[PDB]
This record gives structure tokens, sequence and C-alpha cells, in this order.
């Protein structure tokens, strides 16, 4: 209600909406005020705050749970379309014959995919390109990302405009930033976040880790 | 003069084999109509009748052939009229006759633009032997990059 902002100037100590505010009302600190809840029992509602949410939410979005807000609705003039087992393709996207797509996958437009490669449970941005005879599972790819021939990905985040050479590999929980590149015949361990500047994390631009530091 | 028009029909096969038979006959009839110094309406239709049958009797009495020829006539004579200038007849004939064959040989393409979406990704098609139209649609589909694979009936005899 319109009292709240003024009611926040007063009682300036309140900084978190759930921690400080609600407790203040219920403890009668802030007096004579009441609150309520609207326990929803249908449709869908959630917010994005944690990695264990993003991956979760995305796997709920593709699972139709927030219809009409779906890729195949294309609210921003995208060219998506539903296919069985919850795989979502756009238009003008090339797929090799030997390349196969398993369930719960999504492909942006203008994105190529190499041969004999397998993608599953994965989300891929637009205008990407995938190497040949690679393996991707439960990963997340954004726009303008590339992939070298014969590589293993899984349960990791690849930022936009990220380049990965051939013969590379990467395991779960990993995170990269934009512009980061990794040279061929390489590997990256778990949960190792990267960046393009040594603000606080590790990694640099061109060649693998253990290289280009600083 | 215009004689053994089958060779015109026939030379078309060497001039172009990728076109079917009835289109060649049509291409020959208009050619026959082109070099037909005629003077009466009856003369025209008497020619192509005693022309098409000679063309008809020459090839197995084939259906697709006998289809087009008989259809060709009953097209041209439809919106036919004679007024003052007799040359208008031969004018209206060949001009509309050209329009037919023009629309004719272009049909086998128009079909492809309609049949290609009938093939889905990873679909499985079946076809009894060779069939002109069936080829083009599948090709014009494969050009658009779609995964599938077909069986083929050997089609005895």
């Amino acid at each position: 209600s319109n009292d709240v902002p003024a009611l926040f100037t007063e009682n300036f100590d309140y900084q978190d909406i759930r921690k400080d505010f609600v407790y203040g009302v219920l403890t009668s600190d802030l007096l004579g005020k009441k609150i309520h809840c609207h326990v929803a029992k249908e449709n869908y509602a959630a917010r994005v705050r944690s990695l264990q949410t993003y991956d979760a939410i995305s796997k709920d979005v593709l699972s139709r749970w927030v219809y009409p807000f779906v890729p195949d609705s294309n609210l921003l003039n995208q060219t998506f379309s539903y296919q069985r087992h919850q795989i979502y393709k756009e238009e003008d996207v090339v797929l090799a014959r030997s390349c196969i797509i398993k369930a719960r996958t999504l492909i942006g437009a203008y994105t190529k995919v190499g041969d004999a490669s397998v993608v599953a449970n994965t989300i891929i941005g637009r205008n990407c390109t995938i190497g040949s005879n690679c393996s991707i599972d439960s990963a997340f790819l954004w726009e303008d990302v590339v992939i070298g021939d014969n590589c293993r990905i899984g349960k990791a985040i690849l930022a936009n405009s990220v380049k990965i050479g051939n013969n590379c590999s990467i395991e779960d929980g990993a995170i990269v930033a934009a512009g980061v590149v990794i040279g061929d015949n390489t590997i990256i361990e778990k949960n190792k976040r990267l960046t393009t500047f040594e603000s606080h994390s590790q990694g640099t631009l061109n060649d693998p880790s253990l290289v280009g530091i600083g | 003069g215009e004689f053994d028009i089958v060779q015109v029909y026939k030379k078309f096969l060497q001039d172009d084999p990728e076109i079917t038979m009835p289109v060649a006959a049509i291409e020959a009839l208009v050619q026959l109509l082109s070099r037909s110094q005629a003077k009466t309406i009856s003369e025209f239709m008497d020619i192509l009748q005693n022309g098409s049958n000679t063309l008809k009797e020459g090839v197995q009495n084939n259906i697709s052939l006998s289809a087009g020829c008989d259809i060709f006539q009953r097209f041209v004579t439809r919106s036919l009229h004679d007024v003052g200038d007799f040359e208008q007849c031969k004018r209206h004939l060949v001009e509309n006759g050209k329009l037919f064959i023009q629309r004719a040989r272009a049909c086998r393409q128009r079909i492809a633009h309609l049949g290609y979406p009938l093939i889905r990704d990873g679909s499985v098609i079946l076809t009894h032997g060779f069939s002109r139209g069936v080829a083009a649609v599948l090709l014009a589909a494969a050009k658009r990059h779609v995964r599938f694979k077909v069986f083929v009936t050997e089609s005895r005899p």
C-alpha cells in the first residue's frame, strides 16, 4: 500500500523486506498493522536468484509450466516452434544428419551444429556453431558461441561470444565469461568460474588455463 | 509441308528429354498451327483432329498423351470467336495456345512448391517405381535440407 514508502522512511533501520520489515510488524515493533498472503494453487510463479534456480527455472519453462510465456509463442518476433520431447528450434538453423538432438533441448537461430555430435537437456543461444563429434549435456549456451570439433561439455554456463577450440573438455558446475577462449586439447575442472579481467576470479583470454594468467 | 509432325514431337525428346511426352505433342501442335496457312475455321479443327489422332495412333494410345491433346482442343475452342479480321483466329489460337503450353510445362514445378512441405523431418516415404512429379518434389525438398529416406518399389514389369 501507499503507506509503505513513508512507513520505510520512518523505521529507517528496515533494509530487507522479509527479514526486517515483516518481523517488525509481527513483533508489534511497527504497531497496529496487518499483512496477508495469497496462497496460489495453480499456474506458476518463481524468480531468478541462484544458479540452482536458473537451471531449475529454465527446465520448468521449457516444460510448458509458464504457458503462454514459452519459446514457441515468440513474443519478440522470434521464429521458434515446438517439437515433441520439449525440443525447441528456430528458423534458418542447420543440423547435420549424424548430429542428433535429445529431449529438453533448445536451439537459437543462425546456429550451426557439427556432425556426429549429441546435445541433450541443453539451452543454446542464437548464431552459434558446434564442432563435430562432440557431447553436450544439461549445459547453457548463449549467443555467438562456438565449439571445436570433438569436445565434452556438461552442466556448465557458457557466456555470449565465447570461443572453445577442438579436443577440449569441461565438467559440471563450470562458469565462463564473455570473450573467454580456451585452446585445443584441454580440460577445465569443476566449479571453476572464469572472467576476462582479474577483478577477483581467474582466467584470461586466449589459450587454456594455467596460461595467460594476469 | 508440315508432315511427320511426330519427328517434331520426337526431336523434342532429343531437344529435351527431361520434359514428358504430352508437352512435346502440344509443342508440336502449336508448331503445326504456326505453319498452317488456313482459310476457314473448319479447316483448323479438321487439321488438329486428323492431326492429333495421327499423333494419338502413333503412340500406344497413351492416356497422358490422349489427355492433353483432347484437352488442348477443348481449351482453344472455348473462348473462340470470329470477328472481321480472320487473322484474329490464328492470332487468338496460337497466342492462347502458347499460353497453355507455357502454363503446362510450368505445372510440374508448381506441384513441387506444394508437395515439399508434405515431407517431415525424419519421415519415411514410399513410392511405386519411377514417377516424374514424385522425383521433383523430393528433390526440391532435399534441396531445402530435410532428413528422411524412402523405399522404392521395383515396379514390375
